[PDB]
């Protein structure tokens, strides 16, 4: 009875929406005490393309991607192509796994086409440059997050903290 | 389950020989290592539980009368396990998330693999962000110049914590949980000072894959050498093999044996789990099951942490 | 049980004080103080044993087999000493 | 209590950083290569540590006599120049 | 049957070539009588006569990279792209030319008295070692050639890029494979690694530990080539070129001794190896064994796929043959050395010390059957599927060589992934648990008492502590009166425990002259050795770290002899050298005849306690300087070295290009574009250069597949054709060819390497060898090893800045004295009008650690090397490449003294030298700071210069005004000074230099004008 | 480029009438040279399918599938069912390699739902049932490679090393 979306932070500013609702489920299985982004995802093998902000899954394990969880539906233009899978909350990989178990884990997770028409030529790269920061934490990680603006105030390190726990995968096409 | 050894101060765990004044014309020296062997652990915890007319010249017969299978030991800054990773000569803390593509790097091609290992062991190592040896020079003072003696100057490497570290051991046992937890151990060398915490940690074990990391030293039979140094290219991807001695047993004042084994940090390959089997007698697996039992031989998965011993 | 009281104490500095390490920092200082993880001076936990344990060798000349007891020994016959100091951290310098 | 920033330099500058000379007698010169340069830390400076003991009955004494009667002892180098004396007061008040 | 013709393969085109092609009056080629090779033909007169289709159809075209250059038709045709001049460029820099100038057979007389010379040389052999006048000509063709001063010609006027020798020895080296493969069929490649030579050197209480350590890394691998040497002849070795190495000549006039020469021809060559494979002395001949060892642990091989035992070359029999055949070699000269060290020792029962050799060596034997140190061998085969097309070579034939030589290297990296310490081949648990140990001494009260040399394994022999010695060592084991005393207490210090393998060490460092044993191989019979080694004694006296330390004191008492040693001769100091001692120290030969007992132990007199009141009072009345206890360990390597033989470009900008920028070279694009068309432009002045420029602007843009070479191809056609006695026409693919194999290395990025390139480099490695020794020399240094790039040496702290300029200067060929007969230019090495290149573009790193003389040499010596291999890869500095700031990784001068660091840069160029300019500002800082040093000895400068810059650099930084800095620098050093005006001007290109550092626990100031200070702070700790 | 297909090796043949080119190309994916097979492919986070086989893409970056990458065309019953992509040869995960790359070829994949009707858990196998290793050899092994047992005389080496090297993870659904 639980429905997470599974979302990634590019440079660029493609899943501006991605749920019909503001908050979605009823519980969190993400953590914030001041401390680290706790219960962090990443995934193996999915690579992304920045607009249209779609993980392309690329098959080497040397590309990956670092994204939350939130719960939702996408845009109800979607729920029919991209990936609807259930896990038994033991085979997620997550970071500094200090969260919650849910023990329901279905997730929906942007999911397109290999499309053999060029090669994937992958580029990661590091998030710095706050104004970076800032255009997604003001569209996602304070859209989903109404714990925000409440203990921010100490309202930089849970911003560092940002930098050194996520990296993606760009296609840079 | 769980145990975290706090150290309050520098820590020594020296690893060679004579540290003391032995040629009239030389100081000495030491050098600490970054994870304690589990030998050390394993006395440590001993020293808490003891009895005073048990074993007297066995000095792990009667440790294990006493310990669980004691689980490796990786560092744990602020829910951050830092995890050991050894290259030749090369050792570097390496968080969670760079040990999964792992298997996978070594088995590139030349310039790629030799890329990413220098980034892992160079940039992407955390190392030197939460300790840095610290030199520690002292003296002998003779009374009668109240000067330094004939060269009695020693030069210890200290183990300086740059920020709040604890050693991650996992304990089976639970009846232990309270009489550990709380207590002030004498850890390490050179008379320092450690901090006991535990709490029940659920930690998943029965898990088989591909490739290990060697979370603690892997013990070798001492008779499987020749049929294991001839092709160590076909049980460990990278690291480190090397003689030890497993330390200095207290009730019978004896440096305990010598073995040779494989360093933390080491990424062994699956093929070596059954070879050891395959290549050990019926009582020298009663010794390396109670050499196991102290913390040994401990593995790990390299996409989850998913511990494993090996005889057992 | 092995460590079963603790007393802790203040390092009230009356005169200036000096505990070197050699040229032990990269600073424009040719004899440094004891420096900390964090640059802080501090007194090792070696330094302030041998210091006080000198001390009380001569403030106490009788008491050498308490002193060495708690203190450790000297020459080659040995056995566990029973206290231990931990390192003089700074705690509060004058301004 | 300063903030880590400030107070790594409101303290570096607290700590006494001399520089000592060594004098040619006969002229009453500095001797080439006589000078360096030291670091004391100030007077009413504060340290902090403990004295952790196990329990043998010598630590009965110690900890009882030896202890009650130490205040003033000797740190450190350079005690002619007078850099060593100091006080231990015990947390007992 | 009998093969291996490649004794005409170093003939096949003589060092007479480049004169008889554009001759200025044309005399031999009309005095002889399908051009050229007539004068080798007439030099064919040793031995077999000339098989001309075997080495030029093949072997010479794949040698070199001449054949693909300027290509297969102008290449032998040698007519159509012609010029009148003769220059010589550098290998690595194709910009600096040479003036060859004409001293060279002219006459067809003189040609005859060089044959003369060669024959009284090798005509007193016989028949039955074909194999050895072969391998003496190896040797000797190039040192009777430059002996007779004659200046060493290029491949081809066309493209002077290797010398005329470097391309014959690797058309001789090919001719393994090619022979191999004209045979039934196989091609190999041979790499052969020490495993962990840096933790093994970095074992022994001693330097006379230090010493053996290196010298059995380099015997050791030394005894498993002399089977190669012997077997297929010298040049089968591609990596050290042994044509200047000093164990092979060695080996080669012992070996000669061996079997019965006249003893009036080997001193006819073992002058020419006394002058220039030494540099002239023979104290090799008054040591009998080379002084240094000089063999990198780190070798390669090309081998031919055939072998002996059917009494010639028959077919091998597997692809397991050499990588066993190696192991069984190097674990049998370990066992046949150990097995003469017991077999001397049992012929010297006496003298207390041997007595203890043999009683322990009796006792572990089975624990020294495992050698201390063991090897990691890789091998690479190929077959005539492809170099062949059934015919004659293939096209991408040339880009062979270099596929198979990329694929060796990157094994030994997967390899290297795994360290395993040699001490994990024994087996120490029933020893260590059962007391099963041999322990000749006190059996420890705490187990089994580890080593202090190695510190890992168990002690063998526990020499007691120094309470009563004589007393203590008689009721013992180790002793059985007072006299062994007074000779075992002589090499063991009391206190010293020792491990079986730390007491071979300290055995075969009693008298080094077992390591015959190894160095001649096969050769004599060990008891042969040892019956010479036993018959004379002379005695080999290595210094210690305190008799470095203690240089510059007794120089002070050679000059005081007789008035310092007036209130002696009671003391065992102003004694008369009564023995025939000699070192491989040179200072020490160049003194001991001065006056004073250079055998004195320091630490015995004034670095003692019980004395030195006595030494102090002495040297204070006599106006001696009582001495310093700080010696300087010198540490050296250059850097990208495997870079280089892969031929990247990496060493020639050492920070941009760093080591993922071959992952992916299209990030990288622009420099290697700029970089390789700068270097190919610039190799040949001829007529090619512009034919090539205009192939290269084909290739520039991505010009298509012939699609442009219509543009270059006239330039070609144009000039085909001015030439008649072409015999076919074939320049319709040659220019696709050409722009091919340019287009090859460009999209590569990297010169693709061959044989000729890995000999010039592999020589020009031993030139400097031979310079850098003489140079350590110079400075009162002991060179503990030195091969080549690699160097490790004590020095006093006192001329350790002058030896790194100097080394650093020379490293790159550049320098201001003579060094022997190696008389260094601008670049080149003149050996008496002889041009050999060197390596200019390559940098150089230094460790210099001052220690005292009584510090760990373990710990000591893994510092050195761990700031050597750690910081030169972590920190970075502001270089221009370019008219343009970038950072750099290399060329940099880390002292460490007991926590104070200092980094020095010695590059400020990325491509350290492209022209002549530069060789001037090289390691120029270094003469900064030795200005520096002698103001403030001069007293000019106060030592406060060194703790007062801080309070100006905070505002020397943040300024970018030149002009302003310098008023700045010039009030920090007017504040500073005791006369009345010093002049420093630092340079003011040191400004804003910055370093940095990518986060390790060395720390640095990030500027190169505090560096200075630091550096200047340490070496003055280095006198305390 | 010339195409390829990776094909998982299942205890099951339900997918080895799906790829017919037995000549190919310009080069080829394993390489029978006495020392085993070469070049076996390995794909992270992708479970396997055990019946209808496929690829059940798990997010677990810990699964992983022995199988082997097959010549050309995929029969045209595809471009529904499968999806394609086309690599530098640099984004795979090979296996003890021998053969030379082309640095570029088409690899198509196939694909199963995300399987949102039953726990997606997972167990390893083994290559053992001795008879179903010369089963699997004779029934797509050859299909693909019929070289195998015609010209080679050894059968420990290159025909009995599988049954440790190949272990990839059944969903058990
Ligand atoms: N004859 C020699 N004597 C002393 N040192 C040597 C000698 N030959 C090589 N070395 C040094 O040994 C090292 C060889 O390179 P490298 O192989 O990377 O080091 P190593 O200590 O051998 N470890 P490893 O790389 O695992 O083999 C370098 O530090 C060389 O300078
Ligand atoms: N291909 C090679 N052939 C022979 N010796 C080599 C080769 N590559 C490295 N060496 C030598 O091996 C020893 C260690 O090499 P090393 O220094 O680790 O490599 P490098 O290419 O020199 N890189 P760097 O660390 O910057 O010095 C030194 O003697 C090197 O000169
Ligand atoms: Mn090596
Ligand atoms: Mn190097
Ligand atoms: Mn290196
Ligand atoms: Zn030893």
């Amino acid at each position: 009875s639980t429905q997470r979306e599974y979302v990634f932070i590019p440079i660029t500013n493609s899943i501006t929406i991605d749920v019909k609702i503001t908050i979605g489920g009823s519980d969190h299985i993400t953590n914030i005490d001041e401390r680290g982004i706790h219960n962090v995802l990443v995934i193996t093998g999915y690579a992304v393309d920045e607009k249209n902000g779609r993980l392309v899954p690329t098959l080497d394990p040397c590309d990956y991607v670092k994204g939350i969880l939130v719960a939702g539906t996408p845009q109800q233009a979607q729920s029919n192509d991209f990936l609807t899978l259930k896990l038994p909350a033991n085979k997620l990989y997550l970071i500094r796994k200090k969260g919650n178990i849910s023990d329901d884990l279905k997730i929906y997770i942007p999911y397109s086409s290999p499309d053999a028409r060029n090669s994937m030529k992958t580029k990661p790269v590091s998030i710095s440059d706050d104004t970076i920061v800032n255009n997604i934490i003001k569209e996602v990680f304070d859209k989903i997050y109404n714990i925000t603006q409440k203990e921010k105030v100490k309202i930089e390190k849970v911003k560092e903290d940002i930098k050194e726990l996520f990296s993606y995968y760009a296609l840079e096409q | 389950k769980r145990v975290l050894i706090k150290p309050l101060e520098p820590l020594m765990f020296r690893s060679q020989g004579e540290f003391e004044p032995l040629i009239t014309g030389s100081h000495t020296a030491a050098q600490s290592l970054i994870i304690p062997r589990p030998s050390t652990i394993a006395g440590m915890l001993g020293y808490i539980l003891f009895n005073k007319s048990s074993g007297t010249g066995d000095w792990l017969s009667d440790l294990t009368n006493l310990l669980a299978t004691i689980y490796g030991t990786f560092i744990e800054t602020n829910g951050e396990y830092l995890f050991p990773l050894r290259m030749g000569n090369h050792l570097a803390l390496v968080d969670q998330q760079h040990l999964i593509n792992l298997p996978t790097l070594l088995e590139k091609e030349y310039e790629r693999r030799e890329k990413g290992i220098y980034e892992l062991f160079y940039d992407k190592n955390k190392l030197f962000q939460i300790i840095n040896h610290q030199d520690r020079i002292g003296i002998s003072i003779d009374k009668s110049t109240r000067t330094v003696k004939e060269h009695y100057l020693y030069s210890a490497r200290y183990l300086a914590f740059k920020k709040e570290v604890n050693y991650v051991i996992f304990i089976d046992n639970d009846a232990i949980s309270d009489k550990i937890n709380g207590k002030i151990v004498n850890f390490g060398g050179e008379n320092r000072i450690a901090k006991l915490e535990v709490d029940d940690y659920k930690v998943d074990t029965s898990i088989e894959e591909e490739y290990y990391l060697a979370l603690s030293p892997i013990l070798i039979p001492d008779e499987a050498l020749d049929n294991f140094l001839d092709n160590i290219s076909d049980y460990v991807a990278m690291g480190k093999v090397d003689k030890i001695s497993l330390g200095f047993d207290i009730a019978n004042t004896k440096r305990k044996e010598m073995l040779t084994a494989i360093l933390e940090g080491s990424i062994v390959k699956r093929s070596i789990i059954d070879f050891i089997k395959n290549e050990i007698k019926n009582d020298l697996r009663y010794r390396f099951s109670k050499y196991e039992k102290i913390g040994y031989n401990t593995l790990m998965s390299l996409c989850k942490l998913a511990l494993r011993k090996i005889l057992s | 049980p092995y460590y079963a009281f603790a007393e802790p104490f203040f390092i009230h500095a009356i005169t200036h004080l000096h505990v070197g390490s050699g040229s032990s920092v990269e600073e424009e200082i040719a004899l440094p103080f004891q420096r900390d993880e964090l640059g802080y001076p501090t007194i090792y936990a070696s330094s302030l044993k041998g210091a006080i344990k000198s001390f009380l060798l001569k403030e106490f000349p009788d008491k050498r087999d308490v002193i060495y007891k708690v203190l450790g020994e000297d020459e080659n016959p040995e056995e566990a000493s029973l206290g231990t100091f931990l390192d003089a951290i700074l705690f509060a310098i004058p301004s | 209590v300063l903030e880590d920033s400030i107070g790594r330099e409101v303290i570096n500058r607290s700590l006494i950083r001399v520089r000592r000379i060594r004098i040619d007698r006969d002229k009453k010169v500095v001797e080439t290569g006589g000078l360096w340069s030291e670091e004391y830390v100030p007077m009413k400076t504060i340290f902090f540590s403990v004295l952790l003991g196990k329990e043998s009955k010598e630590s009965a004494i110690f900890a009882s006599c030896i202890l009650r009667n130490l205040r003033y002892v000797i740190l450190g180098g350079k005690e002619t120049i007078g850099k060593g004396i100091v006080e231990l007061r015990w947390v007992k008040d | 049957e009998f093969l291996d013709y490649k004794i005409i393969a170093l003939l096949h085109d003589p060092p007479n070539k480049a004169w008889v092609i554009t001759g200025r009056a044309r005399n031999l080629t009309q005095q002889l009588s399908r051009k050229h090779e007539k004068v080798a033909k007439y030099i064919i007169n040793q031995l077999f006569g000339k098989n001309y289709s075997e080495k030029v159809d093949n072997a010479d075209k794949l040698a070199s990279s001449i054949d693909r250059y300027l290509g297969s038709i102008v290449y032998k045709e040698r007519s159509l792209f012609e010029n009148r001049s003769i220059f010589l460029k550098n290998i690595l820099l194709s910009n600096i030319q040479r003036d060859i100038g004409n001293l060279f057979p002219k006459d067809k007389s003189k040609l005859d008295n060089l044959i003369l010379e060669y024959k009284k040389l090798l005509n007193v052999i016989n028949k039955t070692n074909l194999i050895l006048k072969y391998q003496l000509f190896y040797l000797i063709y190039e040192l009777v050639w430059i002996d007779s001063k004659y200046e060493n010609t290029p491949s081809d006027t066309r493209n002077p890029t290797h010398t005329i020798f470097d391309h014959l020895y690797a058309t001789a080296a090919m001719m393994n494979w090619i022979l191999s493969l004209e045979k039934e069929a196989k091609g190999y490649l041979l790499g052969i690694d020490t495993i962990g030579v840096a933790d093994f050197i970095s074992k022994g209480r001693k330097t006379r530990d230090l010493w053996i350590s290196s010298y059995l890394v380099s015997a050791l691998l030394w005894y498993v080539i002399t089977w190669f040497i012997e077997e297929y002849g010298p040049d089968v070795i591609l990596f050290p070129s042994l044509r200047f190495n000093q164990f092979y000549a060695f080996y080669l006039l012992e070996k000669l001794r061996k079997e019965g020469v006249s003893e009036d021809v080997i001193d006819e060559i073992k002058e020419l190896i006394t002058k220039y494979i030494f540099n002239g002395d023979d104290l090799f001949e008054n040591l009998k064994i080379p002084p240094y060892p000089i063999i990198p642990g780190r070798i390669t091989l090309i081998l031919p796929g055939l072998i002996r035992e059917g009494e010639e070359y028959k077919k091998v029999q597997d692809d397991n043959c050499f990588i066993s055949k190696v192991k069984e070699r190097y674990n049998e000269g370990w066992r046949k050395l150990i097995e003469g060290l017991r077999c001397y020792s049992e012929r010297k029962r006496e003298d207390g010390f041997w007595n203890l050799v043999c009683r322990v060596l009796k006792l572990t034997e089975d624990l020294l059957q495992t050698t201390p140190l063991n090897i990691r061998v890789k091998q690479v085969s190929v077959t005539e599927d492809e170099i062949f097309n059934n015919n004659k070579l293939r096209s991408d034939s040339w880009k062979i060589y270099d596929n198979k030589y990329r694929q060796l290297v990157s094994e030994f990296k997967k390899s290297k992934l795994v360290k395993v310490t040699p001490e994990s081949r024994l087996k120490l648990f029933e020893l260590t648990k059962f007391d099963k140990l041999p322990q000749i001494g006190e059996k420890s009260k705490r187990g089994y008492e580890f080593c202090t040399s190695c510190g890992v394994l168990p002690a063998v022999v526990i020499m007691p502590k120094e309470d009563e010695l004589e007393k203590k060592l008689i009721d013992l084991g180790i002793a059985r009166d007072e006299k062994d005393v007074r000779s075992i207490k002589n090499m063991i210090s009391p206190g010293e425990r020792l491990c079986p393998w730390c007491l071979v060490k300290r055995a075969l460092g009693a008298e080094p002259r077992l390591m015959r044993i190894l160095l001649l191989g096969d050769l004599y019979s060990v008891e042969k050795i040892v019956n010479e080694i036993v018959s004379r004694d002379v005695k080999i006296e290595i210094p210690s770290t305190s008799d470095i330390a203690s240089i510059k004191t007794f120089e002070e008492m050679i000059e005081k002899k007789n008035e310092i040693c007036e209130d002696l001769k009671e003391e065992e100091v102003c004694e008369k050298p009564s023995e025939s001692v000699l070192s491989m120290w040179q200072w020490f030969n160049k003194n001991y005849y001065n006056g004073i007992n250079l055998t004195i132990d320091p630490e015995e007199y004034w670095f003692s306690e019980k004395r030195r009141r006595y030494y102090f009072s002495v040297f204070r009345r006599h106006r001696i300087t009582f001495p310093s206890p700080y010696y300087a360990l010198v540490r050296a390597d250059s850097d990208y070295l495997g870079d280089l033989l892969e031929g990247k470009l990496t060493p020639y900008l050492a920070g941009i290009i760093d080591s993922g920028d071959y992952a992916n070279i299209s990030e990288k694009k622009e420099e290697v574009n700029k970089l390789l068309e700068e270097y190919l432009v610039n190799a040949g002045s001829g007529s090619i250069v512009d034919y090539v420029k205009t192939v290269l602007k084909c290739i520039r843009e991505n010009l298509n597949k012939c699609s442009c070479a219509e543009k270059i191809y006239s330039n070609e056609v144009a000039k085909v054709m001015f030439r008649v006695n072409v015999e076919k026409a074939n320049v319709e693919e040659e220019v696709k060819n050409s722009l091919e194999y340019f287009e090859t290395i460009l999209n590569e990025g990297r010169i693709i390497v061959t044989p000729a390139w890995h000999v010039s480099i592999s020589s020009a490695l031993n030139r400097g060898l031979l310079v850098e020794l003489e140079l350590v020399n110079k400075h009162k240094g002991f060179v503990i090893y030195a091969g080549g790039d690699d160097l490790l040496a004590m020095l006093p702290v006192d001329e350790v800045l002058d030896f790194i300029k100097e080394s650093r200067r020379a490293f790159a060929g550049f320098g201001t004295e003579k060094l022997g007969n190696m008389c260094l230019e601008n670049g080149f090495v003149r050996i008496n009008n002889a041009y050999y290149p060197s390596l200019p573009i390559v940098g150089r790193s230094y460790s210099v650690i001052i220690a005292h003389y009584a510090d760990p040499l373990f710990f000591v010596i893994n510092d050195s090397y761990n700031l050597l291999e750690e910081g030169k890869e972590i920190i970075r500095y502001r270089v221009m490449y370019n008219g343009e700031y970038k950072d750099a990784k290399k060329d940099v001068a880390i002292f460490r003294y007991q926590g104070l660091t200092s980094v020095i840069p010695l590059s400020l160029k990325r491509p350290i030298v492209s022209s002549v300019s530069d060789f001037n500002e090289i390691a120029s800082i270094i003469d900064v700071i030795l200005e520096l040093k002698k103001r403030i000895d001069e007293g000019r400068i106060s030592v406060s210069l060194l703790y007062d810059y801080e309070k100006y650099k905070h505002l020397i930084v943040a300024s970018d005004e030149k002009y302003l800095t310098e008023f700045l620098v010039k009030d920090w050093i007017k504040r500073n000074s005791l006369r009345k005006h010093v002049e420093f001007t630092i340079d003011e290109k040191l400004y804003g230099v910055r370093l940095t550092i990518e986060n390790y626990p060395i720390k640095i100031p990030n500027d190169l004008i505090s560096n200075i200070v630091y550096t200047l702070r340490i070496i003055y700790g280095g006198e305390k």
